[PDB]
RNA sequence: CCCAUAGUAGGCCUAAAAGCAGCCACCAAUUAAGAAAGCGUUCAAGCUCAACACAUCCCAAACAUAUAA
């Protein structure tokens, strides 16, 4: 079976020093760098729940996506007999 | 691409397929090279292999197969339709493979 | 065919799980782990890594070795030891979008994004879906002082379900 | 208003028509003319 | 009309394809606004089993319908006509729409039973051992239900079982 | 028959046809190939080695080009289209080196090459390579 | 999203027995003919008693194949009431046009039609499944009919008017039937 | 008809649950592809689908086609 190895839990130091990011025993946690320095966008990734059809766009290729996954849910509920 | 690939092209050694894209009465053609290109069809034999060569002279299509035992089958796309020439190409190979074994 | 399985980094055992597959296939096994093991020194002994095996009809073997998964990132860049055990009712733990970032960042070198071959952007917005999935949150500006109490609670809370979970091994072992 | 049709492999090449007439304009200025026009396009391309 | 064709000639075989010129419809058809051949020409319940004129031309040499798609009948005459053609079939009427007779076949005659309005391919039909009461009475039947709606110019109805 | 309305254009049509106005604005060169019979690791290959020389490879339905085709100025364009199609995009003219990778794969036709806003038949884009 | 599910989804136990008529089972329903909290039921076509055997039947089998969370269903039958002598046994009588089950929740006609379709053949009187859609285009189209009707005779005419002596052959309720149904049994197709 | 890449084998549990004993989720890459609608696995895998592109012995005889009386 799958062991793990047993995760340091220091409120500062996981902040600062992610073990997850380092995978090689020969290097180190890698630091965060100061906020401006990382892409704008990043923070304005979406953390809230999946948008429904109307808070996308309708002209968006995400919007019809989501349409898309919803009709073949539409479809699956049918199928569900057979 | 099923019915062939159940076939296999094993008494085959090489196929060529040379068609104007740009000429309108390529559509058959073209959907003919689908099925043999197939990976399903092709790879029964690694050994068999395909032209699918392309120029802009304004030939006519045409599909010339060359075999072993059997002679070479030339078609032209111009007025065949896809699933004529497969059939009566698979008909064709289907023989030739009688007369090998 | 290709067989993909994910091995611990370092740790490939001849036995179960991997093991019977490859005595299916009929590839040398002892050469796997000896071949796995080497190659794979450098790496932390025990990090999940997706490998996936190019078997030929000769049973010719060829390894390829990938990034390790979501999972093992974000599990360490929050500290937990464990995922939450109901998602959107409990939070597991706490990281920065930085963290999921970095990940994104050295997440987006391994073969499957080579093939997508999709910008920055859409590589941090697949890791935030995992992170919710193991139901840890995702903050703009959180606090050493907040994760303390936040990740005590949780330890605590998880102590209180695996003396539940005890007890329910104590059941079955009773059935 | 509509690109133009691909000329045939075989089909001798077909060039556009400002092309040609540029050729002809050319022979009509004197080489002095010219000479003067030279030096301006090489300082272009440094 | 496209002729497929092939010809082995200096151990090789070419297969081609000839357009040939096809009979064009009649022009000026009396009912232009008809979306179907038939009622174009104002043949909507006005043929039978026997008018082989109208049937041939939605027949192949050998005998086999054409598709829909190909004539243009709507999907109401497409099944008479079809039900039409196998009664013409089955009556002899169209005796050179049968397949071509290959050098193995041996010519033969056989019983020559004349039949017409011949719902059911002989073969399948059993016969009607028994006939039952009068309430109950198995009939036989003659002719299509597809050609119910028939212009008829008797004041009685086709009889449809016998 | 009742003629009836026009069939309002979906919303995904629409996108489709916003994504072509920016292939040929964005990758100078856009080529044109129809063989997709290609086994998927072959194909996940193929991608991956025009990665490395900056290309990518994309498919659209014809459905939506066809129109567009007929509109913008690249008319003869259309003819090529036919049955399954795929899309070779890159900014930079990488021709040779996308060239010598088709040529491993016999199976494979360059049907033509729309490239410096020019329709090139494939013959005539090998001479472009060199 | 928005239809919520009661707590209790599948449908509730029936009781044997009370805890405590020919005419019953004739002629159109004048209850439970409109749909309540659910788009989706069974449309009673005949009028036949209902012992407690049925009400087993039909509960274990919508349950099962129902999904709780998905949707629901509610009785609209009573408990058996009638009392039969072979009391051998209960019943509860059922006229024409009643619905004898309703499912409403989120799933469409044909998710629902399945096992509701499969129940219904099951009754000891024809019936069918049908949705609201389904159940207004069934009275719609029976207006329709009776409206476009060529034929100017019609059962409703000449029973009311005694024509030709007709009510010697006649029940008085057929009046008011008009010729649809017939005992127990209910003829669709006549207008 | 066509064809179904993949994060990853989602988490949690499950000896085992890899779309698929269950639980919780049902997020995501691709132009597209359901944490999955079936079938199928000890678990996997495999196979389709939704997606992309394209009880002596039957019982009248008969009859379809001449203006309902
Ligand atoms: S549509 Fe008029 S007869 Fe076929």
């Amino acid at each position: 079976a799958l062991k793990d190895p047993d995760v340091c839990t220091d409120p500062v130091q996981l902040t600062t020093y992610a073990m997850g990011v380092n995978i090689y025993k020969e290097g180190q946690d890698v630091p965060l760098k100061p906020d401006a320095e990382y892409p704008e966008w990043l923070f304005e990734m979406n953390l809230g729940p999946p948008k429904t059809l109307e808070e996308l766009d309708p002209e968006s290729r995400e919007y019809w996506r989501r349409l898309r996954k919803q009709n073949i849910w539409r479809h699956n509920r049918l199928s569900k007999n057979k | 691409a099923a019915a062939l690939a159940r076939l296999g092209l094993r008494p085959v050694k090489q196929v060529r397929v040379q068609f104007c894209p740009f000429e309108k009465n390529v559509e058959s053609t073209r959907t003919f090279l689908q099925t043999v290109s197939s990976e399903k069809v092709r790879s029964t034999n690694l050994n068999c292999s395909v032209i699918a060569d392309v120029r802009h002279d304004g030939s006519e299509p045409c599909v010339d197969v060359l075999f072993g035992d059997g002679h070479r089958l030339i078609m032209r796309g111009a007025h065949l339709t896809a699933l004529e020439m497969l059939t009566a190409f698979a008909s064709h190979i289907r023989a030739r493979d009688a007369a090998g074994s | 065919g290709v067989i993909r399985a994910i091995v611990r980094a370092g740790l490939a055992m001849p036995g179960p799980p991997l093991g019977p597959v490859l005595g299916q296939r009929g590839v040398s096994i002892n050469q796997f782990c000896k071949e796995f093991n080497e190659r794979t020194k450098d790496i932390k002994e025990g990090i999940p890594l997706p490998t996936k095996i190019l078997v030929k009809p000769d049973r010719t073997f060829e390894i390829k070795i990938g990034q390790p998964t979501v999972s093992y990132f974000l599990k360490a860049a929050a500290g937990i030891e464990k995922g939450a055990r109901q998602t959107g009712k409990e939070v597991a733990g706490l990281v920065t979008l930085k963290h999921v970032y970095e990940i994104a960042r050295i997440k987006a070198q391994d073969e499957a994004f080579a093939l997508q071959d999709v910008p920055l952007s859409s590589v941090v917005r697949s890791i935030i879906g995992s992170a919710r999935s193991l139901g840890i949150r995702v903050v703009k500006d959180l606090s050493s002082e907040e994760l303390a109490a936040f990740q005590k609670e949780r330890a605590i809370f998880l102590a209180a379900q695996k003396e539940a979970d005890l007890a329910a091994q104590e059941e079955a072992a009773k059935k | 208003e509509a690109l133009a049709g691909a000329p045939l492999d075989n089909a001798p090449k077909e060039y556009p028509p400002k092309i040609q007439q540029l050729v002809q304009d050319i022979a009509s200025l004197t080489l002095l003319e010219i000479s003067d026009l030279n030096e301006l396009l090489k300082k272009t391309l440094k | 009309f496209r002729e497929v064709v092939e010809t082995q000639e200096g151990k090789t075989t070419i297969i081609e394809g000839r357009i040939t010129a096809t009979p064009k419809e009649s022009p000026n058809p009396p009912n232009p606004s008809g979306q179907c051949p038939i009622c174009r020409w104002n043949l909507k319940h006005k043929y039978n089993y026997d008018d082989v004129l109208l049937l041939s031309q939605f027949i192949r040499p050998h005998g086999g319908m054409l598709p829909r798609k190909i004539t243009g009948l709507c999907q109401e005459e497409h099944r008479k006509i079809e039900e039409c053609v196998k009664m013409a079939h089955r009556a002899g009427l169209l005796p050179n729409h049968r397949p071509r007779l290959p050098e193995g076949v041996v010519p033969k005659s056989k019983p020559q039973l004349n039949r017409y309005l011949t719902r059911w391919a002989p073969g399948s039909v059993k016969p009607i051992y028994k006939k039952g009461p009068r309430w109950n009475r198995v009939r036989m039947p003659v002719g299509s239900p597809l050609l119910r709606d028939n212009v008829c110019y008797s004041r009685t109805p086709w009889k449809l079982y016998h | 028959s009742p003629p009836s309305p026009p069939q309002e254009e979906i919303g995904l049509i629409r996108l489709l046809r916003r994504e072509i106005a920016a292939v040929f604005q964005d990758n100078r060169m856009i080529a044109v190939c129809q063989n997709v019979a290609l086994s998927a690791e072959d194909k996940l290959l193929m991608r991956h080695q025009l990665r490395k020389h900056k290309i990518l490879m994309k498919v659209f339905p014809n459905q939506v080009l066809k129109p567009f085709l007929e509109d913008s100025k690249y008319q003869n364009l259309l003819p090529l289209f036919v049955g399954h199609n795929m899309l070779l995009v890159s900014e930079e003219p990488k021709v040779k080196e996308m060239v010598r990778i088709l040529r491993t794969v016999p199976f494979l036709p360059l049907l033509g090459g729309c490239i410096d806003d020019t329709i090139l038949s494939r013959q005539g884009f090998i001479n472009y390579s060199k | 999203e928005d239809v919520s599910i009661p707590e209790k989804p599948k449908l509730r136990f029936i009781e044997r027995a009370p805890l405590v008529n020919l005419s019953d089972i004739r002629g159109p329903s004048t209850e439970a003919t409109e749909f309540t909290e659910g788009n989706f039921a069974i449309l009673a076509l005949g009028g036949g008693y209902l012992h407690w055997g049925h009400f087993e039947m039909m509960r274990l089998t919508i349950n099962r194949s129902m999904d709780p969370k998905n949707m629901f269903a509610i009785w609209r039958v009573p408990a058996p009431f009638k009392p039969i002598t072979r009391i051998d046994h209960y019943v509860t009588p059922v006229k024409a046009g009643r619905l004898v089950v309703e499912m409403g929740g989120r799933c469409e006609f044909e998710e629902v039609q399945g096992f509701l379709d499969q129940v219904a053949h099951k009754l000891p009187f024809a019936a069918k499944a049908v949705s609201r859609g389904t159940l207004e285009k069934m009275r719609k189209d029976q207006e329709e009919r009776e409206r476009n009707n060529q034929n100017p005779w019609t059962f409703e005419r000449i029973a009311t008017a005694n024509m030709l002596g007709i009510r010697k052959v006649l029940s008085p309720y057929d009046l008011t039937h008009k010729g649809k149904y017939w005992g127990k049994f209910y003829m669709p197709k006549r207008v």
